[PDB]
């Protein structure tokens, strides 16, 4: 009979097989495919889901704060943040034997604990947290915020509180409020916290809710701000002998732009970060008054889009009708948001390792490596999702009649040229990068290392020289002492920036050579190939020569059968599917390069990387084989240490990856026949045929098989690299 | 009917039927009559609470209490603040739920089950306009009390006497500029 | 540098260029830009309170930027 | 017909046919008619057990006998291993006879006696009094365990300590103060939440 | 070679056929399209190529490892 | 203070690991196989 | 159940009906082609979705299309 689950799909509820549960779980968030769904109901469900997501995020943050305040060593880590390892949380496992108990008992705790690698200790220490009471109060506050967000999500679904469809389409009002309030006012408030709490707490002065109304952030007290003498806030900054957390060497300035890093914490100045947030707050608030909402002044995005067509007709109709195809399509907005968020996540990773913002973050090698790898993998997944949603937009929301002659239609008009050129770029990069690598490998194998091709990256070195690095000797722009660009910043920020960039002990514009050139080309190959697969799948989503009516089958369908030569993996979903492997490979190459260069930097031997990164054998032996010795020795027949959990996780990831290869290689048919034999065996077995199944056992579908195999592949990939990176970086240092 | 801006016509959603209707709604928060009447009740009760708060602060200062109005929370009292919060929440929940349910039956204020709570008569539309205007003045006065205590650290009557003693000085300019001297 | 003089002059200058110079261009661009409140004013040129706030905001930003640069002593 | 707050509404399945109805079912677990009878019987037996347990705990503190949470550790004139075997052996037959009573009649019973009332005061008003007293005793037992968890000592001792300083000795000034205060405020806001949406 | 096998074993010929269509378009633009129409490998051929490369890569890996180790230490 | 007792992990870890997932799995299993009227 | 549709480009070659392994299609009289016949799908409740009919269609593009829809015991080809 018809089952209750899933309530959103009547066709799935009538399915008498096990496929009903799987499809009900995988199509729960596809509100557009639900039964009796309207546009207004769609937007309302997304609103409630957004509130629930915020509730989960805030609860997770409160949980991290609570566990650090309860089972951590934050009160002891602030005293000696160079020789004390941060504690994530305690370990309570009845499966642990005695050696595992004393092995994980470290960091000054009274029992087995986990050493945190997220870097929340440095972040909380920099923003002003000093005691466990502060973390406890922050945890309770975030839990209350999470409960409020959850209640808001439940409340916006009840009658008299459901927003209308017209409210969700007010793009001008939403953009104005997000730029001025969500971005500008939030940044201004963060500036207020840095000026009022973080900066005085870094100078040994406690400023909490009990005394912030009686403690002045500056000795002049708002007089220079109102009189326009803003330069008075940059007078007397922290000297080079300032000790973080104490008043020794501290200054009085609150808004500076010294640049560079703090001599002790090796991080950005707090006054510089406060000034940064103040400037971007003013800029975002000003930008929040651009669109017309209810007072006559402002813009209409439709007018700006319609008045942006070239006169010669190079772009056809230009952007006519682009306002309606974006405002009425949620997949277009989701794709734009994911593309921007993925790029910003990558930007965060690069800027965070190169310019550490938190105190004593550069010394924590494990934290730096884990944070960079985490943000780069998150960025790669988000980028793949952006392109997948672009393909979904082409299939479900693109209207050729409304987008007639504009840039959107012209993209599909010459999609063959785009795919062909992406293919050519990827082919050239792959052929040459692989050829140079194999050539260097043959030269190193034959005992002639002077015969390998080592192309110097003169363009990137030229840019590094433009930033102030005098190692290469170009002597121009910031590298030349007689340039206008150099002389115009010598009194504001160039001294600190130049001192930091010319220091070879940090990660600020590291020295590069032929190995960096080759790996950068490998990165370019990965980016271009992943882009080729994603772009080709989005452009061919509506159809191709093999499947002229692909848009009539949806975004995800198994195939079109073995006819016409065979149509396996013809849908756009399959294109995203194949692109996830390339994304994992690209992020693997970038994280491998980052980890090896930083490992050789921290070990004090950059020549090892410079001489072994030019051939793949050096990558396999000097980086993968050499750095995994301590990892695989976490547990051996002679005993175990605290690094055994990473060894177990290493083997765990290998097992999950290999398990994924099963769903990836073997296909449905074999499993369906095997399941039929199992059905016969259960039906003909006494004492067991009395227990019957409620859902008919069937093999996983083709699409489900691909998703399951990719999920196992990605999980094994991530867990294996995370275990190796954390174990190698923590054991070495 | 005079409006807030000279030469500005009052909006269509705002009609002189309400008590203090002066055609002031640049943001257009009272487009529908449902939200308009709910906001009217919200304005009346906000003004009532502000009237009682301003009267209490002025009475506390006039009677010479030891702590200022912004320190009464931390003052020692029998049945500490940790125990006063649940009692207040329970009684306020009962009183407010009775007030809200009485508002659904009839569009007027009340007290538990007296809707409208009007003993001894003396009710008229002019009195309603006076109530709304006094509530608005009390709300603005309470915000003035808060910002005055923040920037000058002086109580309302004390700050008023300080301003009367020296008019050309001891104002927003002096207090905003001579901020370190005040602390 | 007198802050009051600089702020007052910048605000008055921006209000003057917004009322006598760029008012026609802004009105032509606002009408061609195609619930609301009509902020009718007795100004013969139609310069309402919203325009006053916008031009005053621009003048204040310019004046404070000038004061800030002059305060930097460079 | 009073409800669980001044102005509630029955959730379309608590019209009032059952005794002690107040329209309290936010989780809507009694939506099924078959589950309503079983849940009612479970509530009645839980209430009876809580009634006897609360009376027993209150009587032990007056005489001076060991505390209810430490009476098990005391050594009696028997073996705990034999006590558990006898307890499950007797209760197997007792619960089996009680379950068969509910299938034939629908209420509780003792052994082979479904309407167990040797005196005979089984009235409609008496059935509702049993439910009210059982609910009160369930809350009382939860209070006994919670008071012994944070304060220890005992129920009678807890009441005696509360009379010494009622404004300073309460759940809000104890170790679970802020949690219960926030919960009380949320609960006080709850009827307005339900009335605002409806 | 072994990793190369994973390209044929985890993909389908529909994607490759459409990619070939775009490459054929680029060839037709420059009048270099072959008379023999380029078609992607069949489903069976894709599986055969993948298993052949998988076996060759794995067995050759074990062969190189075994021979190098046993010749150097044995 | 918000500090949990020393015995808090010995009670919450077995709860969240065996009692809560068993109840959740049983309730979810009954809900998935429930037949519509 | 799956959705099987016949289009007007059908030439009435009856190759799709002969290739159907569950008797879903049939031939009905028509006047839009030389063969004076047209394919039809009156028993789509028994269609499994093997797409053999699409493989047997000679028109460009196909005259018969199978869109995988809801799954049941018959559409999944389950003998248990
Ligand atoms: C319903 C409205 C209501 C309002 C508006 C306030 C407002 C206030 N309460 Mg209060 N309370 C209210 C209801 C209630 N309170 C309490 C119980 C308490 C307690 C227990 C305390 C307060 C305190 C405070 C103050 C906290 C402000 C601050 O940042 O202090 C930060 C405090 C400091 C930085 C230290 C003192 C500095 C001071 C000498 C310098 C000047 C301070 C400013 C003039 C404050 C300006 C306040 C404005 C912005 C509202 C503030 C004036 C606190 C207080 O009085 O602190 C002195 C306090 O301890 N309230 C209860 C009982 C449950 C209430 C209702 O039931
Ligand atoms: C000033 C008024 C205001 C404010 C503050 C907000 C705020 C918000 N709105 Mg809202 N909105 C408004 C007006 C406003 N809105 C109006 C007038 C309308 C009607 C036109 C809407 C209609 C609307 C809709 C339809 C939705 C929202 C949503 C949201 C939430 C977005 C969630 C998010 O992305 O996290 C916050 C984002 C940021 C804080 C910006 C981050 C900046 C970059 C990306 C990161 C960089 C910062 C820094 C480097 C990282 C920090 C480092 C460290 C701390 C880790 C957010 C809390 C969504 C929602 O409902 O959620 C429940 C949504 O669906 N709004
Ligand atoms: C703001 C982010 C965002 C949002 C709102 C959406 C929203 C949506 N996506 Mg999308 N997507 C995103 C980002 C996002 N996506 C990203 C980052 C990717 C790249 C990974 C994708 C790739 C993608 C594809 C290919 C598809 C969607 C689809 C969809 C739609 C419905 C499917 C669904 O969610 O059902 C529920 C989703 C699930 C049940 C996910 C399954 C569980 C996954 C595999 C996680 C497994 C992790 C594993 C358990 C870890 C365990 C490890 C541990 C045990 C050791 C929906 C509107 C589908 C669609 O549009 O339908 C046509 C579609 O096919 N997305
Ligand atoms: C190590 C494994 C591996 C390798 C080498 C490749 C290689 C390639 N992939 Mg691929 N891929 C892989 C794994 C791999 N993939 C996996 C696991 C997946 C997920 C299923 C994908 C999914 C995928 C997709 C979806 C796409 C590609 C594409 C491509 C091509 C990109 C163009 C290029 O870089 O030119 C360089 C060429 C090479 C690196 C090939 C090697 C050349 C050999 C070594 C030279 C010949 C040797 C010698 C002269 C003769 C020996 C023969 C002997 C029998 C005599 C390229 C041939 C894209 C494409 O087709 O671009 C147009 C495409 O869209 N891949
Ligand atoms: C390492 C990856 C991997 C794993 C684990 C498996 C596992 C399995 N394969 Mg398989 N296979 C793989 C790779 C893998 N394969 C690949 C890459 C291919 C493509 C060539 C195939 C192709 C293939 C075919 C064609 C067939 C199988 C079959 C089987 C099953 C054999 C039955 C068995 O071994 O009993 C026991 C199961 C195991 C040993 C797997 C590990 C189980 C662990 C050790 C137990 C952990 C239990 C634990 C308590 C769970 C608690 C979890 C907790 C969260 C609650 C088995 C489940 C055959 C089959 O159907 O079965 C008869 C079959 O015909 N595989
Ligand atoms: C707007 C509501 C309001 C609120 C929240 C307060 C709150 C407070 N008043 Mg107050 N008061 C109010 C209105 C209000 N008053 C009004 C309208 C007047 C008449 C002008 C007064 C006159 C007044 C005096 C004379 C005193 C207080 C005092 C107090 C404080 C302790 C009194 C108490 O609760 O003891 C118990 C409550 C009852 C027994 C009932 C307390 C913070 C005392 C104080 O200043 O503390 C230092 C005090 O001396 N009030
Ligand atoms: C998402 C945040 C988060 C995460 C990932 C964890 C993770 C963990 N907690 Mg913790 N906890 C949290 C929040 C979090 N907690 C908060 C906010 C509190 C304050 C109330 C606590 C209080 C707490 C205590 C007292 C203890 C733990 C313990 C533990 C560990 C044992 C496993 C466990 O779940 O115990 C149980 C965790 C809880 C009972 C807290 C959950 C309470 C929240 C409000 C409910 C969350 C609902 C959830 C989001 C819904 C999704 C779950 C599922 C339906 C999908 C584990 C590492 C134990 C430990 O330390 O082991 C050594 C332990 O004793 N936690
Ligand atoms: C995540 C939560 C979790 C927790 C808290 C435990 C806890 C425990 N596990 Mg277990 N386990 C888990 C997950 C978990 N496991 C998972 C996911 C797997 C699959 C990978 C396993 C696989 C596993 C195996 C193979 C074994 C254990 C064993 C044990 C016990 C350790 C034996 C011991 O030294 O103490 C001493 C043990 C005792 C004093 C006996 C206590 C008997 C039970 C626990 C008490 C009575 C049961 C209780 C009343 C009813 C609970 C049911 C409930 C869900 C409704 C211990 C109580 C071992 C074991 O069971 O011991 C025989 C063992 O062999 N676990
Ligand atoms: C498919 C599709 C789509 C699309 C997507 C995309 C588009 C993606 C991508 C991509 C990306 C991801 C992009 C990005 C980019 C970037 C850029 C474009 C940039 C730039 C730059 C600049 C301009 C800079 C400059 C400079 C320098 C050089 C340095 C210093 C500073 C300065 C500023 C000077 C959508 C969804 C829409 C829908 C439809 C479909
Ligand atoms: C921090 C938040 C959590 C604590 C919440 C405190 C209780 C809040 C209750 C939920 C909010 C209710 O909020 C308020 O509800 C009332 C009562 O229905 C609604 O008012 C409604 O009834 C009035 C009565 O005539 C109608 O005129 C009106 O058209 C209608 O909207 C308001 O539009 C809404 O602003
Ligand atoms: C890459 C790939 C292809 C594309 C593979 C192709 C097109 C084979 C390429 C082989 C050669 C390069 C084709 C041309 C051979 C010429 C004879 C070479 C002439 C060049 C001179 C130098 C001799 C599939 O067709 C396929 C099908 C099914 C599952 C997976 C896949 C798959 O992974
Ligand atoms: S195979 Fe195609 S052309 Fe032939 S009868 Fe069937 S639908 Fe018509
Ligand atoms: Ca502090």
């Amino acid at each position: 009979a018809t089952k209750l689950f899933p309530k959103f799909s009547q066709g799935l509820a009538q399915d008498p097989t096990t496929r009903r549960i799987w499809y009900g779980l995988a199509m729960a968030h596809d509100f557009e495919s639900h039964d009796g769904m309207t546009e207004e109901n769609l937007y309302q469900k997304i609103f409630a889901s957004h509130f629930g997501q915020l509730s989960i995020i805030f609860l997770w943050t409160s949980g991290n704060l609570f566990h650090v305040a309860w089972q951590g060593n934050f009160e002891q880590w602030v005293t000696d943040p160079v020789h004390i390892r941060p504690i994530a949380h305690a370990i309570w496992d009845p499966h642990f034997g005695q050696p595992a108990v004393e092995a994980f008992t470290r960091g000054g705790a009274s029992g087995p604990v986990n050493i945190s690698t997220s870097g929340v200790y440095q972040w909380w220490y920099t923003i002003g947290m000093r005691t466990n009471q502060d973390l406890y109060v922050g945890s309770v506050f975030l839990a209350l915020v999470s409960a409020i967000f959850l209640f808001a999500g439940w409340l916006h679904l009840q009658p008299n509180f459901q927003p209308s469809l017209s409210w969700f389409k007010d793009a001008e009002s939403r953009l104005n409020h997000h730029l001025s309030g969500l971005f500008g006012v939030s940044s201004l408030a963060w500036t207020g916290h840095l000026v009022h709490v973080a900066i005085p707490e870094s100078r040994g002065q406690h400023v909490g809710w009990d005394n912030f109304l009686s403690v002045l952030p500056h000795p002049q007290g708002l007089t220079p701000f109102f009189t326009g003498n803003w330069a008075a806030y940059a007078q007397s900054p922290d000297t080079a002998s300032h000790v973080f957390g104490t008043a020794q060497g501290s200054g009085q300035a609150i808004l500076t732009f010294l640049g560079g890093f703090h001599p002790q914490t090796q991080s950005l100045w707090l006054t510089d970060m406060a000034h940064h947030h103040l400037a971007i707050a003013v800029i975002f608030i000003v930008a929040g008054h651009m669109y017309r909402t209810n007072f006559g002044i402002g813009h209409r995005m439709q007018a700006i889009l319609e008045a942006h067509t070239p006169p010669s007709g190079s772009l056809g109709a230009g952007h006519k009708g682009l306002f309606d195809t974006v405002n009425n399509s949620l997949h277009f907005q989701l794709g734009l948001a994911l593309a921007s968020v993925g790029t910003i996540t990558s930007l965060v990773a690069q800027h965070m390792y190169s310019l550490p913002p938190y105190a004593f973050q550069a010394i924590d090698f494990t934290t730096q490596a884990a944070l960079y790898t985490h943000h780069q993998y998150i960025a790669g997944f988000i980028m793949c999702g952006a392109f997948a949603h672009g393909a979904i937009f082409f299939i479900r929301d693109y209207d050729p009649e409304q987008n007639k002659g504009n840039v959107l239609a012209r993209m599909l008009d010459h999609k063959e040229a785009l795919i062909s050129h992406l293919s050519w770029v990827s082919l050239f990069l792959g052929f040459h990068t692989l050829g140079l690598y194999v050539h260097n490998d043959v030269m190193q194998a034959f005992g002639t290392p002077e015969k390998q091709i080592l192309i110097e990256p003169v363009f990137a070195q030229w840019i590094q020289a433009a930033h102030g690095k005098a190692l290469y000797g170009f002597d121009f722009l910031l590298s030349s002492k007689t340039s206008a660009a150099f002389a115009n910043g010598q009194s504001l920020w160039l001294p600190g920036w130049l001192d930091a960039i010319n220091n070879n002990q940090n990660s600020l514009f590291l020295t590069i050579g032929p190995g960096d050139f080759l790996v950068h080309h490998a990165i370019a190959l990965g980016l271009h190939t992943t882009t080729l697969i994603l772009v080709k799948g989005a452009l061919d989503a509506r159809g191709s020569k093999l499947m002229p009516d692909k848009k009539d089958f949806g975004y995800s369908f198994p195939c079109d059968g073995p006819g016409r030569g065979g149509t396996c993996d013809i849908s756009a979903y399959d294109a995203f599917y194949l692109a996830v492997f390339w994304m994992l490979n690209t992020i693997g190459w970038v994280t491998f390069y980052w980890h090896w260069k930083h490992l050789t930097l921290w070990q004090g031997n950059v020549a090892q990387f410079d001489e072994s990164s030019t051939y793949l054998m050096g990558w396999l032996r000097d980086y993968l084989w050499l750095n995994s010795s301590q990892l695989i020795n976490g547990y051996n027949p002679f005993g175990m240490n605290s690094l055994s959990v990473w060894a177990w996780t290493f083997l765990f990831g290998h097992l999950i990856y290999a398990t994924g290869f099963m769903f990836l290689i073997s296909w449905r048919g074999y499993w369906q026949e095997l399941i039929e034999t199992l059905v016969w065996a259960h039906e003909k077995t006494p004492l067991a045929n009395l227990v019957y199944w409620k859902d008919k056992p069937v093999a996983l579908s083709i699409v489900q098989a691909r998703l399951v195999g990719l999920a196992h592949f990605s999980v094994g990939y991530i867990f294996t690299y995370a275990a190796f990176l954390i174990a190698s970086t923590s054991g070495r240092f | 009917r005079p409006t807030w801006l000279p030469g500005l016509n009052p909006p269509a959603h705002l009609k002189g039927a309400l008590a203090g209707d002066n055609g002031f709604d640049p943001l257009g928060l009272g487009q529908d009559e449902g939200r308009l009447k709910w906001y009217a009740e919200a304005e009346k009760t906000n003004g009532r609470w502000a009237m009682m708060a301003v009267a209490g602060i002025l009475g506390q200062e006039l009677l010479g209490v030891t702590p200022a109005w912004w320190e009464a929370g931390a003052k020692e009292y029998d049945i500490p603040a940790q125990a006063l919060t649940p009692i207040e929440f329970i009684v306020m929940g009962f009183l407010e739920i009775k007030r809200y349910q009485g508002f659904k039956q009839t569009g007027t204020s009340g007290f538990i089950n007296s809707f409208p709570f009007d003993p001894a008569g003396m009710n008229s539309p002019s009195m309603a306009t006076k109530e709304v205007k006094n509530g608005r003045l009390a709300m603005v006065a309470f915000i003035g009390f808060c910002v005055q205590a923040l920037a000058t650290r002086t109580q309302p009557i004390e700050g008023l006497t300080a301003h009367l003693a020296d008019p050309f000085g001891k104002n927003i300019t002096y207090y905003l500029t001579h901020l370190p001297e005040t602390l | 540098l007198d802050p009051q003089i600089v702020i007052s002059g910048s605000t008055a200058a921006f209000l003057a260029i917004g009322r006598f110079v760029f008012l026609g261009y802004q009105r032509r661009e606002a009408n061609f830009d195609s619930n609301s409140t009509i902020f009718a004013t007795n100004d013969p040129a139609g310069f309402n309170i919203i325009d006053v706030a916008g031009w005053g905001a621009l003048g204040h930003a310019v004046g404070f930027a000038v004061l800030a640069i002059n305060s930097l002593q460079g | 017909r009073p409800m669980w707050y001044p102005g509630a509404t029955a959730p379309a399945h608590l019209d009032g046919s059952m005794l002690g109805d107040y329209g309290f079912d936010p989780l809507r677990l009694g939506v099924n008619k078959d589950n309503l009878k079983w849940f009612r019987e479970a509530e009645l037996t839980n209430g009876r057990w809580a009634m006897a347990a609360v009376v027993g705990i209150l009587f032990t503190d007056a005489v001076g006998l060991p505390k209810f949470w430490t009476a098990g550790a005391e050594k009696y004139a028997l073996d705990n291993q034999t006590l558990a075997l006898i307890e499950v052996a007797v209760f197997a037959v007792l619960e089996g006879k009680r379950y068969e009573i509910y299938k034939k009649t629908g209420e509780t019973g003792f052994l082979s006696f479904a309407p167990f009332d040797p005196m005979g005061m089984k009235s409609e008003e008496m059935k509702l009094k049993e439910l009210k007293n059982g609910r009160l005793a369930m809350l009382a037992f939860l209070g006994f365990c919670s008071q012994a968890a944070v304060y220890g000592k005992g129920p009678i001792e807890t009441l005696q300590l509360h009379l010494a300083d009622p404004g300073h000795n309460n759940i809000y000034t104890s170790s679970v103060g802020p949690e219960t205060a926030v919960t009380v405020a949320v609960l006080c806001v709850l009827p307005m939440i339900i009335e605002a949406t409806k | 070679v072994w990793a190369f096998s994973l390209m044929f074993l985890f993909s389908g010929r529909g994607y490759w056929q459409e990619l070939i269509e775009s490459i054929v378009w680029a060839h037709n633009k420059l009048k270099v399209a072959p008379a023999i129409q380029p078609r992607a490998l069949s489903i069976t051929q894709g599986r055969a190529v993948g298993v052949a490369h998988y076996l060759l890569g794995g067995i050759a890996t074990t062969w190189s490892f075994f021979l190098a180790r046993i010749i150097s230490v044995g | 203070p918000f500090v949990p007792p020393s015995w808090a992990p010995s009670v919450f870890v077995p709860l969240t690991g065996l009692v809560l997932p068993a109840i959740a799995m049983a309730t979810l299993f009954v809900y998935i196989e429930k037949e519509a009227p | 159940a799956h959705i099987v549709k016949i289009y007007d480009t059908c030439i009435g070659c009856t190759q799709c009906v002969r290739a159907c392994p569950l008797d879903v299609l049939e031939m009905v009289p028509w006047d839009g082609c030389k063969a004076s016949q047209m394919a039809s799908a009156p028993r789509t409740e028994d269609c499994v979705g093997c797409k053999r009919c699409e493989t047997a269609c000679p028109t460009d593009f196909l005259s018969v299309r199978v869109y995988l829809g809801s799954e049941s015991t018959r559409s999944m080809g389950l003998s248990y």
